[PDB]
């Protein structure tokens, strides 16, 4: 599968 | 409808994953809250008390604070919101907060269906790509041996007629992956086939 990372800052 | 608690416990500890694995939960699974090994998890959209929904996988990665969301079906997070009534973000919150030095992860979700529409396969799929993520887990959504096995579809063509052969032969690579990987699939494979079928639902 394509995928998609993102950055999570908290 | 669909895969047990147990039944998803032994095929993924079958698959390699049990050193890793924190379990099967409903949608209130914690998170990954202590430290530096390898980490998974099969969780539900819905409550235990409801008798579940759909299952997802969750692995964290330590060595790149990377953590994956497997959804067989590849909703995005406003999407599992809308149909599902699922959030994962306090989860997030929790193990950033846990376990990350700048209180930051990396999300890495899917955007593509494996699955059809219909089908009850959901768990089957989620310990497939555990099985995936813990051999290969600074790649496990495409191009490893085991995800290599399957097709992903636009999400958005979930409900076409057009990728129905496609998500059906997704399935059958899914089955003939579980029997070459798993003893306790191949015992009891007719009746988890049946239970878990493309038409099912
Ligand atoms: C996919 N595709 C799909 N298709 C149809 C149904 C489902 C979801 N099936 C279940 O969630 C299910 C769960 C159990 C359980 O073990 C219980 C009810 C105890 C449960 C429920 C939740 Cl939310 C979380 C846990 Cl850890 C356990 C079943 O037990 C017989 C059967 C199905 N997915």
């Amino acid at each position: 599968v394509k995928s998609l990372k993102r950055r999570r800052c908290y | 409808s669909g895969s047990s608690e147990q039944e998803l416990a032994a095929i993924v500890r079958d698959l390699g994953c049990g050193p890793y694995f924190l379990g099967t939960h409903d949608k209130r699974f914690p998170g990954f809250l202590a430290g530096n090994k390898l980490a998974c998890a099969i969780v539900n959209t819905a409550g235990r008390e409801t008798g579940g929904v759909h299952w997802l996988a969750f692995g964290w990665n330590p060595r790149s604070r990377t953590c994956y969301m497997f959804d067989p079906f590849g909703f995005s997070d406003r999407r599992l919101k809308q149909i599902y009534s699922f959030e994962y973000e306090a989860m997030l919150r929790r193990s950033a907060l846990a376990l990350s030095p700048d209180r930051c992860l990396s999300l890495e979700q899917s955007t593509q269906t494996v699955q059809g529409p219909d089908s009850a396969a959901c768990g089957l799929f989620c310990c497939m790509f555990l099985h995936a993520f813990v051999h290969w887990p600074d790649r496990p959504m495409d191009g490893n041996p085991t995800m290599n096995l399957l097709t992903g579809v636009p999400n958005g063509m979930l409900q076409s007629p057009q990728v129905l052969p496609t998500l059906r032969r997704n399935q059958e690579k899914l089955y003939r992956f579980l029997a070459h990987h798993s003893p306790y699939f191949r015992s009891h494979r007719a009746a988890i086939e049946h239970a878990t079928a493309f038409d099912k639902m």
